[PDB]
């Protein structure tokens, strides 16, 4: 068995590797660049030193004590071992909930994404999550209070060879519950509501991806830990059947999570330019989904010079003509700025409004419309005109009958939905369902 | 999705006084970063002022003493008072807010405002 | 001597008594009128049931100990009559810390009185708050962990006739922390700000910053009564027996009476005062207070006829002309009365005639400038009283007040003419003037 | 807090129209609302209230024949009248109820009138 030995010696090493090397990572890229200071990156920051401490003081010693079948560092440091133990992981899930209410109430905020926070008021806040949790981490511990009576125990906690954590009941499911299940059922429903909000006003904007994966950092964690905090209330409510060999194997799915958060983070552009630098190496939103933005001038699909948000500059074949009018609109000779994309986008969609309302053939439709469906009827009059909008009557009455599943039969027929098919498709599916499931 | 609008540019004779003033829209103004950059004529876009959030403000060393930066929450506006005008302080003044987001801070100019001097 | 015992038995059945009508009292008012249904009032009510509970559930049984000498009702009870009793103050505690912050998010929204909270959200925070503080209060008792180990707890544990509340050295401290001290400092710290805030954003005029102060009364004095208890219940824990129980189970007592003491509280609100005598079958702020509201023409200090919000109708002494220009400003006939959003509405353009006024007014500017926002308003406040006229027309404080010598500007016009005749307004604006603070609004 | 009333216009019988409120000064999300109407002769009626939560109560003489509203984005409440009659004439009044520490407020808009025209 001295093959498995020195086997998992490498694995368990390059576990503990991992966490250290990504979290610092992570520590770094927001302590370097000011593009980082952010109040999410600054709860982020602290839950990274969770991991680091982990990888530290946790994860090694229980390394430690695995393959060497017997604790070795004396009786105080397991009392220690176990106490930064817990510590790390009460800090973790009541910060990953303190994230998930800062972005409630940044999401019923005017910029949708902008913390209500200031930056030292964060910092206070960490400062007491740490605090707090210390104590009620540290002081059951340190105070004996998890402490069981029947004699295994009572050997064990004698033996400073022995360091199993031996607790009563009643720390194992009081622990269990103000530590994890509260900040746990907190997080899951206060964030719940973060991505209702985030589509009532899926997953295509930019901040809308970061808050998938703000998800998926709390997602992953629960699914790590749960289980060991799962068969750990049963293992007391129900007589033991949870064999050691398991309860540890599980907890060690705890432990690698700790691993996880720097390889989650890659899906937002911002971290990973950081991490590559450190390495050596609405109607107004649903239109910038779909029809992108450039700060130059461009062929489009139909190969007109466009430019910003889908702004037809011109159809004539001369780029001479196409800055002919571009610099007639921004003010200067612009030969522009993502600012003037901007007020470009938003003139050009009160056009195509305007331009609905003056179609005596659309103005019925847009005036029973729904908010979501009007949006899609604007989506359409922005990549046409209301000119081509007037085509299908056949449609453009159905809508109106409120006949979705008709109209979205129809619409799918079209040249319109054959020429930018994935665009068409969620036009079309946010007209039958009333909602925003697809943008 | 905020915007920005400067106004109070144009001429005045050396010595002269400005008091350039932008407002912003679109964000919790009390908590974003604000600063006024000036281009001059064949040279690049450099800082003159910027006010933090916190209120803390850094000058650009040509115009310190010169201008002041100050802010003013309950109207969304930041205020660049140029006094003791140089010509050399001739060029389009641009209104910059840092507002931030999730992982990220956010950059947003104003179109701008020219200002000249006359020696 | 048995004159003691039927003494203190009449003195503690009108404690009783007195604890749980005033609180019937307090919860029928909130729940008849409809003007009361504030969110601040739903906190108001599950605070007045936290204190019916204690006069019935576990004020009288404490009675029957004292006088009885001795526990009467069991064992069973006896876990129980505790576990019910700091639930009662543990709730308490939970929901004036509630209040405060509550308060907080409300004077820092447009609506400086106005909670965020829906009048849902605020009653699922109660049942939320009434749950925890059970299961942090009835769960340690009910599963024994108070429990001591010395042989005087033992013994009084196995006595059906003993109901003494013997813990352990770690409860003590740990109940005593998480469910009074955590809460009460949270409380202490939240609302100080939320009084400051008020006072900043401008004592104690206002009706609404009275409300303020009427709530940081029921802790100030909450605090007072179950702080000495708390207090010598931590110094005997940590060292040793110094606290005799006759000393422990009265200042237990103070907090107890505590429990009908907020419903004469609540009569400092003209809200509550009128609400219970029908169940019992009975500068734009500050010229508000200075000022006042009136809704039909009266005459001023001078004998001049004025509506509203000190606004001036005419010069002229025929009542008349006084209607004519009202109907006039007012755009209806309004034969000499007007409403509330007219008067104000006239207010707010009062108030921008003595800003422009002095904008205009000869040396009357440059004093305007010189002086900071508080000052700004109490010359505003000497204008809209008395125009660009008669506060220009004493130059020998404007000066004073040009050269900050404030007081000495503060001398002058407690000699001033116009300080004779409206003496206390005159005084709250020359304090505005010479410590330059919201000290006296 | 302000309120800000619009849409009376003379109307024949058996016709209809709508009347809008704007409101500014606390959460228009968090405050009641209803229309009143009181006609010469007559004393103030109410004819449509809007709870903040969303329920609607409607006056008996008037029942099934108004409809309230609101759009707490625009900060509005709406009351689409239709099938209008010629007892309905009044001048009708816009009710914001904002809820303080112990006791709830009422504000009221300027006014604006309605008249049904027999033939
Ligand atoms: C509002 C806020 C209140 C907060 C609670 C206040 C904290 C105090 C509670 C601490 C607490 C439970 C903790 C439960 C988990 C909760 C912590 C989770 C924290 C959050 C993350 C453990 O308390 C600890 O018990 C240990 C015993 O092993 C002991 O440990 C060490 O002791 C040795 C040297 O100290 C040493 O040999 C060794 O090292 C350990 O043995 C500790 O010294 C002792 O403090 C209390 O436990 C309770 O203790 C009672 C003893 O009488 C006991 O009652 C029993 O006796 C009764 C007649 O006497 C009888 O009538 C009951 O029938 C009977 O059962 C209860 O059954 C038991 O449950
Ligand atoms: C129950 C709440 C735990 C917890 C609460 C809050 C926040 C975070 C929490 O955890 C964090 C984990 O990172 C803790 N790591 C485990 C200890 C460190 C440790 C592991 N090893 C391996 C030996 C295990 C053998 C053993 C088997 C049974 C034992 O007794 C069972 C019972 O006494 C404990 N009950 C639990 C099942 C709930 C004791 C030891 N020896 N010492
Ligand atoms: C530890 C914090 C308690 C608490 C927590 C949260 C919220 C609110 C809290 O409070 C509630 C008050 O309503 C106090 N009620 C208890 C007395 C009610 C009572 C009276 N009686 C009989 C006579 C009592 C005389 C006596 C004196 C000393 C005793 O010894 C106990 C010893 O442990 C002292 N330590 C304590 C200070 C923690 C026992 C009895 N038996 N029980």
């Amino acid at each position: 068995d001295e093959v498995w030995v020195v086997g998992m010696g490498i694995v368990m090493s390059l576990i503990v590797l991992a966490i250290v090397f990504g979290n610092v990572l992570v520590i770094t890229a927001i302590a370097k660049f000011e593009r980082l200071q952010t109040v999410t990156n600054y709860f982020i920051t602290s839950l990274a030193c969770a991991d680091l401490v982990m990888g530290l003081a946790v994860v090694p010693f229980g390394a430690a004590h695995i393959l060497m079948k017997m604790w070795t560092f004396g009786n105080f440091w397991c009392e220690f071992w176990t106490s930064i133990d817990v510590l790390c992981v009460t800090a973790s899930i009541e910060t990953l909930c303190v994230i998930a209410v800062d972005r409630y109430f940044a999401i019923t905020s005017p910029f949708k994404y902008q913390s209500l926070l200031t930056k030292n008021k964060a910092r206070v806040i960490i400062l007491m999550v740490w605090i707090v949790s210390g104590l009620t981490s540290f002081l059951p511990i340190q105070m004996h209070w998890y402490r069981a009576t029947h004699q295994e125990a009572i050997n064990c906690y004698a033996e400073e060879t022995c360091c199993d954590f031996f607790t009563n009941q009643a720390y194992a499911i009081a622990s269990s519950i103000v530590s994890f299940y509260v900040p746990l059922v907190i997080m899951v429903f206060v964030y719940s509501r973060v991505f209702q909000e985030a589509k009532r006003q899926k997953f295509c904007l930019k901040e809308h991806k970061a808050l998938k994966t703000l998800g998926i950092i709390m997602g992953t964690f629960t699914l790590c830990w749960l289980p060991f905090f799962i068969v750990n209330i049963v293992h007391v409510i129900q007589d033991n059947l949870i064999r050691k060999e398991v309860y540890i194997l599980l907890n060690w799915i705890g432990y690698v999570n700790s691993g996880f958060n720097p390889l989650i983070y890659c899906r937002s552009p911002d971290f990973r330019i950081a991490f590559q630098e450190l390495l050596c190496l609405n109607i107004f939103e649903m239109l910038r989904i779909d029809e992108g933005l450039r700060l130059k001038i461009y062929k489009d699909t139909e190969g007109y010079y466009t430019i910003g948000i889908g702004h037809l500059l011109t159809k004539s074949p001369s780029l001479n003509a196409a800055k002919s009018e571009l610099d007639k609109a921004i003010g200067r000779n612009t030969n522009i700025t993502k600012d003037e994309a901007e007020k470009l986008f938003n003139q050009d969609v009160d056009a195509a409004v305007r331009g609905i309302l003056r179609n005596a053939k659309l103005k019925p439709v847009y005036d029973s419309l729904d908010a979501v469906r009007r949006a899609a009827l604007i989506n359409m009059v922005f990549q046409m005109g209301e000119t081509g909008v007037a085509g299908f009557t056949n449609s453009l009455r159905m809508l109106q009958q409120k006949r979705w599943d008709e109209a979205a039969v129809n619409l799918a027929k079209s040249r319109w939905y054959n020429q930018t098919p994935n665009r068409a498709k969620r036009v079309i599916t946010t007209f039958r369902t009333g909602t925003w499931d697809a943008y | 999705q905020v915007q920005l609008q400067e106004s109070g540019g144009g001429l005045v004779q050396a010595g002269g006084s400005l008091r350039l003033s932008c407002a912003a829209s679109g964000s919790i103004f009390s908590l974003n970063d604000m600063g006024w950059y000036r281009q001059a004529p064949g040279k690049l876009r450099e800082l003159v002022a910027a006010i933090t959030s916190g209120g803390s403000t850094k000058y650009a060393d040509s115009v310190k003493g010169r201008f002041t930066i100050s802010r003013d929450n309950a109207k969304n506006t930041v205020y660049l008072q140029m006094n003791s005008l140089k010509a050399e302080d001739t060029a389009v003044y641009y209104c910059n807010a840092k507002v931030a987001g999730t992982f990220s801070i956010y950059d947003y100019w104003g179109q701008g405002t020219q200002v000249t001097v006359s020696s």
